[PDB]
RNA sequence: CUCAGUAGCGGCGAGCGAACGGGGAUCAGCCCAUUAAGUUAUGUGUGUUUUAGUGGAACGCUCUGGGAAGUGCGAACGUAGAGGGUGAUAUUCCCGUACACGAAAGGGCACACAUAAUGAUGACGAGUAGGGCGAGGCACGUGAAACCUUGUCUGAAUAUGGGGGGACCAUCCUCCAAGGCUAAAUACUCCUGACUGACCGAUAGUGAACCAGUACCGUGAGGGAAAGGCGAAAAGAACCCCUGUGAGGGGAGUGAAAUAGAUCCUGAAACCGCAUGCAUACAAGCAGUGGGAGCACCUUCGUGGUGUGACUGCGUACCUUUUGUAUAAUGGGUCAGCGACUUAUAUUCAGUAGCGAGGUUAACCGUAUAGGGGAGCCGUAGAGAAAUCGAGUCUUAAUAGGGCG
RNA sequence: CCACAAGUCGAGCAGGUACGAAAGUAGGUCUUAGUGAUCCGGUGGUUCUGUAUGGAAGGGCCAUCGCUCAACGGAUAAAAG
């Protein structure tokens, strides 16, 4: 009973090579280079998936503290008022908040400065 | 029900058999179970039964002992049960051989007792024990 | 048990030989072990010392700059010998004549209980013509089925060789096989007083 | 084939109910020397170490 | 086939390894010079089988199609529905198949009979049996070494006798060497005919599907390749044009199909061209990944889809071997194909099925996976080196004590 | 105490002893080093076995003898550059 490797080896390569298409040169054409590629976009992904929850932390933190700054304020202080005040809106809210409409956060400062003193 | 294609083995019957050397994932990948070098990893790597690494083996730190006896061989022990497997009431060397509870070649047999008997026999040329002998008697036989 | 032949009449055979139960797991090991018996295992390879040729070595172990060699014909090598070479084999296994017995009791019940076994007071031919045959199975419902006759006469062996699904058979040659792959069993009286006698 | 036994451990062990039996060493030659505590305790049949039980199977099959 | 990996042999290592007894296959005895069975060659007769061959049943319509054996409707033969072919899948189109029939001439086999030779320079076994010395063979290595052969030196008795029964002596049992012939069961396949395969299908399978033991290498012995596929039918492109009356093309024509056009079925990958869209000439690194503006096309115009990716955070390949590798430690130029835990036997444990204090056959017979075959094996009792005894047994003067059960 | 092979201490019972009036003490010496497994062979006993039978030979069992095998768990009987 001979057993032929043809058409399973040929459907795997191929599934490979579709996978690593857009790469540059040797990468997208040949099979031992591509396979190598694959395997580290897959564990670039995986440490990229946390890294984004991060990255987007810092970049409202930072637009939070922009908002807070021209309303009279630091961050901290501000984060600290509205804590006391009992205020549970999250950072995210907070940044489109101050990013889209102004007099909003004017009136969240106040309420976290009142807090405050 | 009763058809070629719907007939099937009983649970846990067949297992499918261990394959060495294909991918990572199958848990047995590359060496195999081998380890890592040494002369057990080798192809016909094992020692020889015995082999101790070089220190004088169990077998030959210790006295031989005893010699053989060529009339046990020929020796033959019947437990007392065995006797239903009989035809008649006459238990014989004959007998027994016939009955194929000893071997043909033997040349005298021994009754122990070991086992139950319902059955009355008259014993021809056996050599019996005390307990043996009192069962039978019981049971209703006689000796020679 | 009463068993009703075509006809009308009541016929008495034997529960064990025809009221067991059906035991699977021993029908399929005894139908494998008959399907396994039916192999012929004729077949060889040839090993790298079984290659016309590859005595010498290529070339010299060291300074060459190639892999290291030993022989042309090794498995390694296109044209080389087979690395495991197979040897003629003989597929037959030992079945145990009781497993045997309860195998074939067991598929007899179990055609009973399916009404796929027709007992026929009498089954004979007058010639060997193959429409008759025809004729006559038809009218009994059987026109695929194995028959099964104490002995078989020339003239029924004439005219059921050329029907398809239809096959004929001595009470003592039946094979659990070919119980189960006809669709119908037509069994005359004599050879299932027979076939009870041997109680399988 | 089928399996050959070990002559030589064959002659040094025997089997009983539920293990194997042994004669113990340095009994042979030199005796002078040792007290008769020892002579005395060294002789007779001991049992094989349950370590060692498996490599006496092994070499003694169908015993 | 068992006995049995038992009894024994062995730097008592590694290893080697019987016989008696039982079950089967086959079955057969006959002679030493008044000359046997058996064998061989020639010739005759009675049966049988082969070397060419002959006959051999029964389908129409309709639909798709280049082509029907394929669809739908109904019909016939079958001691025949094995197999192959015919423009796609045929019991009724062809070759055939079951069956019936057939030999002028030649050949093989069985038996009967008539001759030739042969058995057969052989008529009871003397340089013989036995012994000293050195070797060899028997499962057995000189070992308590019995038994067989002899290179060398010797050497009887002869049925009132002699050989063997494992050193050797006595008794008993058994047989008659130094002269011969003999079939079957057994071993094998260069070849012949038939049939078969959970054997391969052009890197496989014979080295060899093809003009292969050839081409080719070597003084020579010797070593030793690669290479199958148009189409159902050549119907293999008349004729016109470019070109050197070249090669190569374009039109026309054939064909169901011409990127089926003759290194001619399908035509993958590495590698190399042309065309379209986006990005790219102020910016430093395993080339991706998470985000993310702009552009082109398609748009159910959407919180859409397909290509591209300015700018930005993170980020030094894979395998092997190692305490530890981005390592400047090893291996890989790339793609396609091939490439490494198997098979037989024995044994041990686990799962599962049958039977159960019982379980099971082996060789073998058997128109044969059935049925028969009980020899044999495992289990059912241990103790002791052994005799021996036995639910007990060994040790001991001991019913004590203790070991194994 | 110990991987194994081995090693170490020991109440107490039966028999025969020596010394004590007696209760009693004694199974080598204050203790921890003074050593060598297996195979093979020698010697004294032995209610074991004895290749047809009776013996014998040979074998087994108890006691004991032959290694600086010191590379001291000891490749072979016998081995330098």
């Amino acid at each position: 009973a001979r057993v032929k490797r043809g058409v399973v080896a040929h459907r795997r390569h191929k599934k490979i090579l579709a996978r690593a298409k857009g790469y540059y040169g040797a990468r997208s054409r040949v099979y031992r280079v591509a396979f190598q590629a694959v395997i580290k976009a897959g564990q670039y992904a995986y440490r990229d998936r946390r890294q984004k929850k991060r990255q987007f932390r810092a970049l409202w933190i930072a637009r939070i503290n922009a908002g807070a700054r021209q309303n009279g304020l630091s961050y901290s202080r501000m984060i600290d008022g509205l804590k006391k005040a009992q205020v549970i809106i999250d950072r995210r809210v907070l940044a489109d908040i101050a990013m889209h409409d102004a007099v909003a956060f004017a009136a969240l400062a106040e309420k976290a400065k009142g807090a405050l003193a | 029900t009763l058809r070629l294609n719907e007939l099937a083995p009983a649970e846990g019957a067949k297992r499918e058999h261990r394959r060495l050397g294909r991918g990572i994932g199958s848990g047995v990948g590359k060496t195999g179970g081998r380890g890592i070098k040494g002369q057990k990893s080798r192809k016909s790597g094992g020692v020889r039964p015995g082999f101790e690494g070089g220190q004088t083996a169990i077998y030959r730190r210790l006295p031989k002992f005893g010699f053989t006896s060529q009339i046990a061989l020929k020796t033959a022990e019947v437990r007392l049960s065995e006797l239903s497997k009989v035809e008649g009431d006459i238990v014989s060397l004959e007998t027994l051989k016939a009955a194929n509870v000893v071997r043909r070649d033997q040349i005298r047999a021994r009754i122990v007792l070991s086992g139950e008997i319902t059955r009355a026999f008259t014993v021809q040329g056996v050599a019996l024990t005390k307990g043996a002998k009192a069962a039978i008697e019981a049971a209703g036989g006689k000796v020679e | 048990m009463n068993l009703k032949t075509v006809s009308g009449s009541a016929v008495e055979l034997s529960e064990v030989a025809f009221g067991r139960e059906f035991n699977e797991a021993l029908v399929h090991q005894v139908v494998t072990a008959y399907l396994a018996g039916g192999r012929q295992g004729t077949r060889a390879h040839k090993s790298r010392a079984d290659v016309s040729g590859g005595g010498k070595k290529p070339f010299r172990q060291k300074g060459t700059g190639r892999a290291r060699a030993g022989s042309i014909r090794s498995p390694i090598w296109v044209g080389g010998g087979k690395t495991f070479a197979a040897r003629p084999q003989d597929w037959s296994q030992k079945v145990n004549r009781k497993m045997y017995r309860g195998a074939m009791q067991c598929i007899l019940a179990e055609l009973v209980r399916q009404d796929r076994l027709v007992l026929v007071e009498e089954f004979a031919v007058a010639a060997p013509k193959t429409k008759e045959l025809l004729a006559k199975l038809n009218d009994l419902n059987a026109a695929r089925a194995l028959i099964v006759t104490d002995a078989v006469d020339e003239n029924l062996y004439l005219a059921a060789r050329n029907l398809p699904h239809v096959d004929v058979v001595d009470a003592t040659a039946i094979d659990p096989v070919s119980l189960i792959a006809f669709d119908k069993v037509v069994m005359s009286v004599a050879a299932a007083k027979k076939i009870e006698v041997e109680l399988g | 084939a089928k399996l050959k036994t070990r002559r030589g451990a064959a002659k040094r062990f025997k089997a009983t109910a539920n293990g194997f039996k042994r004669k113990q060493a340095f009994k042979r030659h030199i005796l002078t020397k040792k007290s008769a505590k020892r002579i005395r305790q060294l002789r007779g049949c001991v049992m094989v170490h349950v370590s060692d039980v498996a490599s006496v199977r092994r070499m003694c099959p169908y015993i």
